[PDB]
Protein backbone atom coordinates (compact mmCIF):
# COMPACT_ATOMS: atom_id res chain seq x y z
CA UNK A 1 0.00 0.00 0.00
CA UNK A 2 2.94 2.63 -0.52
CA UNK A 3 2.11 3.72 -3.57
CA UNK A 4 -2.07 3.86 -2.70
CA UNK A 5 -2.24 7.30 -3.81
CA UNK A 6 -1.60 6.59 -7.95
CA UNK A 7 -3.78 3.45 -7.79
CA UNK A 8 -6.49 5.63 -6.31
CA UNK A 9 -6.78 7.85 -9.27
CA UNK A 10 -6.41 4.57 -11.43
CA UNK A 11 -8.99 3.02 -9.89
CA UNK A 12 -11.41 5.93 -10.07
CA UNK A 13 -10.58 6.70 -13.43
CA UNK A 14 -11.17 3.08 -14.54
CA UNK A 15 -14.55 3.34 -11.67
CA UNK A 16 -16.02 5.86 -13.64
CA UNK A 17 -15.49 4.79 -17.13
CA UNK A 18 -16.73 1.17 -15.98
CA UNK A 19 -20.03 3.33 -15.02
CA UNK A 20 -20.30 4.91 -17.85
CA UNK A 21 -20.18 1.62 -19.95
CA UNK A 22 -22.48 -0.23 -17.36
CA UNK A 23 -25.54 3.20 -18.03
CA UNK A 24 -25.90 2.02 -21.46
CA UNK A 25 -27.08 -1.20 -19.94
CA UNK A 26 -30.06 0.79 -18.54
CA UNK A 27 -33.27 1.94 -20.60
CA UNK A 28 -34.23 4.36 -18.59
CA UNK A 29 -37.94 3.70 -18.56
CA UNK A 30 -37.83 2.75 -22.03
CA UNK A 31 -39.32 -0.60 -23.48
CA UNK A 32 -35.47 -1.68 -24.08
CA UNK A 33 -31.84 -0.16 -23.80
CA UNK A 34 -30.75 -1.94 -26.98
CA UNK A 35 -31.61 0.75 -29.89
CA UNK A 36 -31.86 -1.78 -32.63
CA UNK A 37 -34.54 -3.44 -31.20
CA UNK A 38 -36.47 -0.27 -31.19
CA UNK A 39 -35.96 0.60 -34.29
CA UNK A 40 -37.19 -2.85 -35.62
CA UNK A 41 -39.96 -2.97 -33.00
CA UNK A 42 -41.95 0.22 -33.50
CA UNK A 43 -42.93 2.47 -35.94
CA UNK A 44 -40.89 5.99 -35.76
CA UNK A 45 -43.40 8.31 -34.21
CA UNK A 46 -43.26 5.79 -30.70
CA UNK A 47 -39.69 4.86 -31.32
CA UNK A 48 -39.03 8.23 -31.38
CA UNK A 49 -40.59 8.64 -27.82
CA UNK B 1 -64.38 -21.44 -28.38
CA UNK B 2 -66.33 -19.22 -25.53
CA UNK B 3 -64.37 -16.40 -23.71
CA UNK B 4 -64.63 -17.94 -20.53
CA UNK B 5 -62.86 -20.78 -22.14
CA UNK B 6 -61.15 -19.44 -24.45
CA UNK B 7 -59.16 -21.99 -26.98
CA UNK B 8 -55.38 -21.24 -26.90
CA UNK B 9 -52.96 -22.84 -29.88
CA UNK B 10 -49.39 -22.89 -29.82
CA UNK B 11 -47.84 -21.83 -33.41
CA UNK B 12 -44.38 -23.17 -33.47
CA UNK B 13 -42.10 -24.23 -36.19
CA UNK B 14 -43.07 -21.92 -39.70
CA UNK B 15 -42.63 -18.92 -41.75
CA UNK B 16 -45.56 -17.04 -40.99
CA UNK B 17 -46.74 -14.50 -43.56
CA UNK B 18 -48.56 -11.26 -41.67
CA UNK B 19 -48.63 -8.91 -44.70
CA UNK B 20 -51.68 -11.25 -46.21
CA UNK B 21 -53.68 -10.41 -42.67
CA UNK B 22 -52.49 -6.93 -41.94
CA UNK B 23 -53.31 -6.15 -45.47
CA UNK B 24 -56.45 -8.15 -45.35
CA UNK B 25 -59.78 -5.52 -45.25
CA UNK B 26 -61.94 -8.19 -43.40
CA UNK B 27 -60.42 -7.03 -39.70
CA UNK B 28 -62.20 -4.49 -38.24
CA UNK B 29 -59.71 -4.20 -35.41
CA UNK B 30 -55.99 -5.04 -35.25
CA UNK B 31 -54.22 -3.51 -32.28
CA UNK B 32 -51.10 -4.29 -32.00
CA UNK B 33 -48.76 -3.85 -28.80
CA UNK B 34 -44.78 -3.44 -28.32
CA UNK B 35 -44.38 -4.33 -32.13
CA UNK B 36 -45.47 -2.19 -35.03
CA UNK B 37 -47.88 -4.50 -37.66
CA UNK B 38 -45.68 -3.33 -40.46
CA UNK B 39 -42.34 -4.96 -39.14
CA UNK B 40 -44.10 -8.04 -38.09
CA UNK B 41 -42.51 -9.89 -40.92
CA UNK B 42 -38.74 -8.78 -40.01
CA UNK B 43 -38.65 -10.37 -37.27
CA UNK B 44 -38.36 -13.77 -35.82
CA UNK B 45 -40.71 -14.70 -32.83
CA UNK B 46 -40.28 -17.52 -30.01
CA UNK B 47 -43.29 -18.79 -28.55
CA UNK B 48 -46.27 -17.98 -30.78
CA UNK B 49 -49.83 -18.19 -28.87
CA UNK B 50 -53.51 -17.69 -31.02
Amino acid sequence: SALGKLQDVVNQNAQALNTLVKQLSSNFGAISSVLNDILSRLDPPEAEV
Amino acid sequence: ASVYAWNRKRISNCVADYSVLYNSASFSTFKCYGVSPTKLNDLCFTNVYA
